[PDB]
């Protein structure tokens, strides 16, 4: 306990985590975007939109949150509050009646080569174009478009 | 009391109910919690149904 | 980069940047505000309730000569991106909304030049009270 | 009590107390947690949308070794 107390007053000694983590101004932060789906919550054919409950699996490398396990009695990897770091802001673009960004805001999970693991839940109601043609024989094409809000693709680009 | 009647100055006329009149009346009483005076004041709405759709 | 964070640190340093403060240089000088709405998608019109659902991007800029730096002393940078919440923003909203939300719904980052100009662009997910005509 | 006000303060005294930190000891140990659901009632269990609403009691029992 008392080596990750000294880890983390280490860590966040000198963080800022409203600056894009890359040593060099000329780097992509590069980021694993992947979901994985808890359940089809409901899919409101009258409303056009489609309720799923995923989790955002997001990870990427933050050059600052970096140690050496043999400092810290082999801490390799901690659980720290995703508000105190700098994370990616991945937005729902087909949004309709929800949230844009994630909104729970788990621990995010840190390694000490710098990596991070962030899977925050989340229910996302987004907008599909409905076909009953062959009603109730249908076969829905439902799509979800994620992406940066704010950062270019010169600056995070997503993998 | 700012001004007995309610502005409506930017209202947003709904289509069903038409404000016949709106005034704060300031009423001063006791509660049997506590014993001391409190003031307030209760506007009272009263609201004209249109009757064209329900007719 | 530690110029990058060095940078922010300097422009959103509290001491000498107060974002409840209008970045006005003259008593009678005011800030003008430039507004435009990119209509991402029409979510729905309930003609029941009278209301129009829309998904709307809100294109913001203005101003704010408190933010300014010179590139040459931040290792050559142009634009910096900083959190809409510590900057002084247009409390700009939705005034004839029909269920009491006014503001955006992301309040994503604000791209800031380096000569105090701000670019803004939330989405929001609007709900307008409309007059449907059924004749 | 004063006694009491000067534990509380000790024991979460934010200079020796991180609550963002698992109390493992004795290395790369695990904290054991008990679990025990208390029912205490059953509210409802929608049929048409498949969701069951329960009032539960979580009790959840391990040991902080730093609140000693
Ligand atoms: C950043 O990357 C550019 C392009 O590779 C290089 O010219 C520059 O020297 C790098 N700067 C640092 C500090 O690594
Ligand atoms: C589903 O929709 C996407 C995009 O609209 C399209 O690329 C894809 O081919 C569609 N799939 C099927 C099976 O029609
Ligand atoms: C700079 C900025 O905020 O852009 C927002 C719009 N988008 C997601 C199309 C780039
Ligand atoms: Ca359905």
């Amino acid at each position: 306990a008392h080596a990750e107390e000294r880890l983390l007053k280490k860590l966040f000694s000198g963080y800022n985590k409203w600056s894009r983590p890359v040593a060099n101004i000329s780097d992509v932060v590069l980021v694993r975007f992947g979901l994985s789906i808890a359940q089809l919550i409901d899919v409101d054919e009258k409303n056009q939109m489609m309720t799923t409950n995923v989790w955002v699996k997001q990870e990427w490398h933050d050059y600052k949150l970096r140690w050496d396990p043999a400092d810290y009695e082999n801490v390799t990897s901690i659980r720290i509050p995703s508000e105190l770091i700098w994370r990616p802001d991945i937005v729902l673009y087909n949004n309709a009646d929800g949230d844009f960004a994630v909104t729970h805001l788990t621990k995010a999970h840190l390694f000490h080569d710098g990596r991070v693991q962030w899977t925050p839940p989340a229910i996302y109601k987004s907008s599909c174009s409905i076909d009953v043609t062959f009603f109730p024989f249908d076969q829905q094409n439902c799509t979800m478009k994620f992406g940066s809000w704010t950062y270019d693709k010169a600056k995070i680009d997503l993998v | 009391n700012m001004h007995s009647r309610v502005d409506q100055l930017d209202f947003w006329e709904s289509g069903e109910w038409v404000i016949v009149d709106a005034v704060g009346t300031y009423n001063t009483r006791k509660y049997e919690c506590c014993a001391e005076i409190y003031p307030d004041i209760t506007y009272a709405f009263v609201i004209r149904r249109l009757p064209l759709f329900y007719t | 980069t530690d110029t990058e964070e060095r940078l922010v640190e300097h422009l959103l340093d509290p001491s000498r940047y107060n974002k409840l403060i209008r970045p006005a240089t003259n008593g009678s000088e005011l800030v003008t505000v430039q507004l435009m709405v990119s209509l991402a998608q029409l979510i729905s019109v309930h003609e029941r309730e009278q209301i129009m659902t829309t998904n709307v991007w809100l294109t913001q800029e203005w101003e704010d000569y408190r933010l300014t730096w010179k590139p040459e002393e931040f290792d050559n940078m142009k634009k910096v991106r900083l959190p809409s919440k510590h900057i002084w923003l247009p409390d700009v909203v939705l005034y004839n909304n029909a269920d009491g939300m006014y503001e955006v719904s992301f309040y994503s980052n604000a791209v800031v030049s380096y000569d105090g100009s701000i670019f803004w662009l939330p989405p929001a997910i609007y709900k307008s009270a409309c007059k449907i005509e059924v004749k």
